[PDB]
RNA sequence: CCAUUUUUGGUAAGCAGAACUGGCGAUGAGGGAUGCUCCUAACGCUUGGAUAAGGUGCCUAAAUAUUCGCUCAUGAGAUCCC
RNA sequence: AAUUUAAUUUCAAUAAAGCAAUCCCCUGAAAUUGUUUUCACUUUCUCCCCGCACUAAUGUGGGGAAAACUGGCUUUAUUUC
């Protein structure tokens, strides 16, 4: 009878640590080829190595690669044994990982820098015309407060 | 090497845990002790709601392990100190010679006087928080007491030292004032 | 002092042996040789061990003459004197020759080479 | 240039790596301020570098020390020193780099006006493994008997208390900067505060 | 092409026999399979064994079929024992070693790797004798024997190590050495 | 006269004496920190290329590269000839 | 940055179907100069029982059951999901 204490269990449950190395948690490629990208871990075959699995979206290939080439991210949808690229697809299209790290402010500030660098000549201009409009408003504000 | 150790250690009964920023610290009926672990590799945690405390390390090495259960052992020690109070009974053998023994500062050095005959004076301070009181109970016994069980035995051990004398034999010359017991109140 | 004998366990120089070319060989230390019962049958000799070397330089008469009657002396202290035959399976033979002209004829050893038995118990 | 001035805070950093780097920048021509350099890290332990330090003073000339080797006692000539070794300081090129280099011991005033920059690969707990045995240099320098430490640390305590005011009226400022901020993009035009938006900032 | 990266060393099935001659009108055939950086090599490691098993020798003998053989499924884990015979500064020694991998060659690898890190043992003085597949309740190595528990987490145990484009030589604030 | 391998005398020797070959001598550029003999390689004068031996923290030109091990030393250890 | 037609136990999904339930793709363990026959081995964020919160963990140690979601195979179409 398991059922009955759960209220002071909920209540206070707080650790320090987070993160962890379990399957089915999101986890953003550091270093090699596929840097930049998110991926699943899978499997893991040893202590230096886990079998990793990109979105087909992310399109990073299922393969072999040492944890130290990965930073995990808070997501993790819990996982069968094996993965399946099918399930896989199905799955995280289910939850909506990509929407919910895109959330997370991580994602955001990637996405910042994406979109920025790609940015043109004339849209580069804008933001700092926009950006002096703005100096122009919040100076007279400040003035005016005076 | 192993992937998980753990340990989970005692309830400190009737008595205040604390594990924040490394250096774990415990209050109770007899005094608060502090002792860092900045240096170890552990994530030991207070598991409070229950009370207890867990240490866990994660991909240990046997060293660590030892650590595991030297810092868990420690923390018993450390629960018992505040708890009941730490006594080390120092009795003091001659096999002729009277043994002056003023304890001076409040019951916080004992001097000592004409071991051996000497007719000099050996001085030794308690360290911090740690009384040294005298038994009314036998005529040679010595007490020293407190709630850290490390100022205690090495006060004890520095007042066994400091008496002990250099040069020739010790067989037959077994004079001297020794640790006998270890309790507490 | 009788020079070190450090020299001469090398396999070094041309191999000389007790022969007619020596018109006056020195005597090996080593002259007693095996102990125990020698008189034994296979059902008897149910244990036979041996001492291999794995060094494979050259060994000494009196090295060799030390070595077993130590272990003769630890055999008949142990087991008994009658119960046990020790051999000793290597003979020496090369001649050393010594200066202070070729050198003058004053040392004995074994010529030690792979997988080669000293005793056997 | 890179920068007008690299000021380097020296806690937490490890000798060979922090003085390494440097070397091949000051070469290439950065002037480059070390700061707290009583607080920089030697690998071996607190007896192994005493050790090392003892044998160092035992190195004499033994016909005259007055022409001898120098067995400086700064933190901050020791760091220099090491720097020195690090530079072929016999050219002109290495003369010249070795006088681009400056050290200071703590904090000093027109410093601590400005920034302070620290190099991630010279990180002790970056480039150490956490068990090992360590030793701080100023902490080394106290323990073969050349204190210099008490007079820096009261120091840092008066300075980091008023640096603490200064901070929280720099945090405060951006405060109200922040607010003004976010008042004012509903004054600028819709279209070009969306653009702002887009992009983000 | 891919864009795969890392790790290469390769597994052959090779079999041969010896040169047809009057005397013995239908040869012995003796086939092998063998872990080689390539094709060649192979070959000759072969030969070293033909060598040293029989008393054939490249110039009496003939190659019947060399083919390299590719894994079952690359990304399936397998626990493989492999026992090698290799030797010290002294002479030889047996042993008899757990790798869990997806790939026998991957397993190979870390034998390798293991004996030049755990004994200083070079590849010359190493002779593998079956690499085989074995089943989970079976294994010896407790390093192994932990993979095989029924779950399995960690809080990253290993320091970040960002690509050559933000190694930078100054940072601006302290860093921490990882995230909780 | 020097080196490898084979080798005789001599406790041994950067000792005495050889064999086969290659060097040095009479010949050098690059490496071996350094160096007559080791390694790479033999040279008109120049430009460009790509490499060798050999390296790639700084001195000092190239990676604070990757990857799996092992290692803490109150005198750790660091590359043939050395 | 690519690209052609070959070669050599490549795949992976797509959405409709089946087949067996430690059973299958596999891989184990067994009984002269042949094959073959036996039972061992998956999951689970399913359920129950004991420990009853005992955890490294949104759990958990032990004992059992459950299924085919999970995976495997046979198919039938499909390749710019």
């Amino acid at each position: 009878v398991e059922l009955t204490e759960e209220e002071l269990y909920i209540s206070k449950k707080n650790l320090l640590f987070k993160r962890f190395v379990e399957p089915g948690r999101l986890c953003l490629i550091e270093y090699g080829p596929y840097a930049g990208k998110l991926c699943f871990i899978v499997d893991i075959v040893t202590i230096t190595r886990v079998i990793v699995d990109g979105a087909f979206i992310t399109g990073v290939p299922r393969m072999v690669i040492p944890l130290k080439r990965l930073k995990l991210l808070k997501e993790r949808i819990k996982i069968n044994k094996n993965c399946k690229s099918g399930f896989l697809r199905k799955t995280v299209n289910s939850t909506k990982v990509l929407e919910e790290f895109n959330n997370s402010k991580l994602g955001k500030k990637m996405i910042i820098k994406k979109k920025r660098d790609e940015a043109t000549d004339f849209e580069r201009f804008q933001v700092y015309f926009a950006k002096r409009e703005l100096k122009k408003k919040m100076t007279t504000i400040k003035n005016k407060k005076n | 090497k192993t992937i998980v150790s753990t340990q989970k250690v005692l309830i400190p009964e009737g008595v205040k845990v604390a594990i924040n920023a490394r250096k774990v610290t415990v209050s109770g009926k007899y005094g608060t002790l502090r002792r860092s672990f900045r240096h170890l590799p552990i994530d030991i945690r207070l598991n409070k709601l229950k009370k207890y405390i867990k240490v866990v390390m994660w991909f240990g090495v046997p060293d660590s392990l030892a650590c595991i259960r030297t810092v868990c052992t420690h923390l018993k020690n450390m629960f018992t100190g505040v708890t009941k109070k730490f006594l080390y009974k120092m009795r003091l053998v001659h096999a002729h010679f009277p043994i002056n023994s003023n304890i001076v500062d409040n019951n916080t050095r004992i001097e000592i006087r004409n071991y051996l005959g000497e007719k000099s004076v050996r001085f030794v301070k308690a360290l911090p928080g740690v009384v040294i009181e005298k038994s009314p109970n036998v005529k040679d016994e010595i007490y020293v007491s407190g709630a850290d069980i490390e100022n205690v035995s090495l006060t004890a051990a520095l007042i066994h030292q400091s008496v002990l004398c250099r040069n020739k034999d010790i067989r037959k010359f077994l004079d001297g004032i020794y640790v006998s017991e270890v309790t507490t109140v | 002092g009788r020079r070190p004998a450090r020299c001469y366990r090398y396999c070094k120089n041309k191999p000389y042996p007790k022969s007619r070319y020596c018109r006056g060989v020195p005597d090996p230390k080593i002259r007693i040789y095996d102990m125990g019962r020698k008189k034994a049958d296979v059902n008897e000799f149910s244990g036979v061990v041996h001492l291999v070397s794995y060094e494979y330089e050259q060994i000494s008469s009196e090295a060799l003459e030390a070595a077993r009657i130590s272990a003769n002396k630890y055999m008949i202290t142990n087991c008994g004197k009658d119960n046990f035959h020790l051999r000793v399976r290597i003979h020496p033979f090369h001649v050393l020759r010594i200066n202070k002209a070729f050198g003058k004829p004053n040392g004995v050893v074994a010529r030690v080479d792979i997988g080669q038995v000293l005793l056997s118990i | 240039m890179y920068k007008k001035e690299y000021v380097i805070d020296c806690k937490g950093h490890l000798l060979g790596r922090l003085a390494s780097l440097i070397a091949k920048e000051l070469l290439n021509g950065q002037r480059i301020v070390a700061v707290r350099c009583e607080d920089i890290n030697i690998s071996g332990s607190l007896y192994r570098n005493k050790l090392k330090y003892q044998e160092f003073l035992r190195l004499r000339t033994n016909t005259n020390p007055k022409k001898g080797p120098l067995h400086l006692r700064e933190p901050s000539k020791i760091l220099w020193r090491c720097v020195r070794g690090m530079l072929p300081h016999k050219t002109y090129k290495g003369q010249l780099a070795l006088k681009k280099l400056k050290v200071c011991v703590g904090m000093p005033a027109p410093y601590d006006k400005k920034k302070k920059y620290v190099l991630p690969s010279a990180l002790r707990a970056f480039r150490l493994k956490k068990h090992r045995r360590y030793c701080r240099l100023g902490t080394l320098s106290s323990r073969v008997g050349w204190n210099y430490d008490t007079l820096v640390k009261k120091n840092e305590v008066l300075r980091k208390q008023v640096s603490k005011a200064y901070y929280k009226k720099k945090v405060n400022n951006l405060n109200e900067k922040k607010e003004i901020k976010t008042e004012a993009l509903n004054l600028i035009n819709p279209e070009q505060r969306q653009v702002l938006e887009n992009f983000g900032y | 092409i891919d864009n795969s990266l890392n790790t290469n060393i390769h597994q052959y099935h090779i079999v041969g026999r010896a040169i047809p001659t009057a005397k013995d009108k239908n040869p012995n055939v003796y086939r092998m399979c063998i872990f080689a950086k390539n094709d060649t090599n192979a070959k000759s490691r072969f030969w070293y064994f033909m060598k040293k098993i029989n008393k054939l020798k490249k110039s009496n003998g003939e190659l019947l079929a060399c083919e390299q053989i590719k894994e079952r499924f690359p990304l399936r884990v397998k626990n493989y024992g492999v026992l090698l015979r290799y030797d010290s500064r002294t002479g030889t020694h047996n042993m008899y070693k757990e790798f869990r991998d997806t790939t026998k060659e991957g397993a190979i690898a870390q034998l390798y790797s293991e004996m030049a890190g755990r004994h200083r043992a070079r590849a010359s003085s190493i002779n593998i004798i079956r690499i085989s597949e074995i089943s989970s309740s079976l294994v010896r190595r407790p390093h192994i024997k932990q993979l095989l528990k029924r779950r399995l987490r960690f809080p990253a145990l290993h320091l970040p190590t960002l690509q050559k484009e933000y190694r930078k030589k100054f940072a601006s604030k302290r860093p921490s050495t990882y995230r909780m």
